[PDB]
């Protein structure tokens, strides 16, 4: 499922901005 | 979306009396409206690439805020002198509900402080990815409120720039306060900074155009879409496969996503400027006229009048139980004056 692949992803905890 | 009658007059009016008294602050801002030793540091709250927020008490009045820290030669290093001017010489200008309140800010040897309302409730980004996703009702009611702050900053000629969870507090009434003004920008023209976070960005940030305030409209799709999915629109273990995603034209909806919320994020997750719901002739009136938003009352959620979904868990004033635990760092004030000229106006 796809709520399963983020779960197991590496982008489920906070976010850092980019510039 | 495009009538114009009685109500839209009076946004219209509403947000012109908000521009000047905007103006009046944007052109005089204030300064070193207090001093490190007037709080007492209590607990770190969150961390970012500058420095920490921590949770202080205010001694003369025993209030509790919210005071992000930020040490000037690592803004210096990351290239973020004008941004951090930014940020604060608009927060301290703006007013409005679901915007922090900027109380105090001041400089000293090593570092920037902003001293902010404290926002017991926690990050939207810690309650969302705890829940899963959120009801539809839930998100709209979210989305409702950001749809106003967006109206009244681009009003003012501001862009925001970093919408996602994790800027969005959740208050005492269960409303939303935004916070981190660090990209935030007042821009009459268009402009061309690659900045934001990965899965929010908009494509023409991506592809290095010109782009203006339409970047914030393509980032409220992504936040409806990841508040009512429970993961974001596009997501990859890699920035540049987001990247690709993003520019790619395609988005794929859950099973369980009404048709009128597909038909919006269509809308706002669009790829083509000149067809991107908030960038035409009627603006955010496309966006608030959206048979989505039929139940949403825009003066009734303004005045806090609407029964939130949830009110945060309070233990008693002071409590940061909704808020992760971080390594505590002691705050160090060199003996001399660090990048004193690029920070004079602070
Ligand atoms: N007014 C406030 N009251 C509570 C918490 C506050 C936070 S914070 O630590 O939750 N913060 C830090 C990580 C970067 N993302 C934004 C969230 C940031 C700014 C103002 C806050």
């Amino acid at each position: 499922t796809t709520y399963a692949d983020f779960i197991a992803s590496g982008r489920t905890g906070r976010r850092n901005a980019i510039h | 979306a495009a009538k114009k009658g009685s109500e839209q007059e009076s946004v219209k009016e509403f947000l012109a009396k908000a521009k000047e008294e905007f103006l009046k602050k944007w052109e005089s801002p204030s300064q070193n409206t207090a001093q490190l030793d007037h709080f007492d540091r209590i607990k770190t709250l969150g961390t970012g690439s500058f420095g920490r927020v921590m949770l202080v008490k205010h001694k003369e009045t025993g209030n509790h805020y919210a005071m992000k820290i930020l040490d000037k030669q690592k803004v210096v290093k990351l290239k973020q002198i004008e941004h951090t001017l930014n940020e604060k010489r608009i927060l301290q200008a703006v007013n409005f509900p679901f915007l922090v309140k900027l109380e105090f800010s001041f400089k000293d040897n090593s570092n920037l402080y902003m001293v902010m309302e404290y926002v017991p409730g926690g990050e939207m980004f810690s309650h969302l990815r705890r829940i899963g996703r959120f009801s539809e009702p839930h998100a709209r009611f979210y989305a409702a409120q950001i749809v106003l702050t967006f109206e009244y900053l681009h009003s003012l000629d501001l862009i925001y720039r970093d919408l996602k969870p994790e800027n969005l507090l959740i208050d005492q009434q269960g409303y939303i306060q935004v916070t981190d003004f660090g990209f935030a920008k007042r821009v009459k023209g268009r402009t061309w900074t690659l900045c934001g976070t990965p899965e929010y960005l908009a494509p023409e940030i991506i592809l290095s155009k010109g782009y203006n305030k339409a970047v914030d409209w393509w980032a409220l799709g992504v936040l409806i879409y990841e508040m009512a999915a429970g993961y974001p629109p596009f997501f990859a273990d890699q920035p540049i496969q987001i990247y690709e995603k993003i520019v790619s034209g395609k988005v794929r909806f859950p099973s369980h996503f009404s048709s009128d919320l597909k038909d919006l994020l269509r809308n706002l997750l669009q790829v083509d400027l000149t067809k991107r719901f908030g960038n035409l002739k009627n603006g955010v009136n496309d966006i608030k006229n959206h048979k989505w938003f039929a139940t949403t009352d825009w003066i009734a959620i303004y005045q806090r009048k609407v029964e939130a979904p949830f009110i945060p868990k309070f233990k008693g004033p002071g409590d940061t139980s909704n808020f992760d635990d971080y390594e505590e760092e002691e705050i160090r004030v060199s003996i001399n004056e660090k990048c004193g000229k690029e920070f004079t106006e602070f």
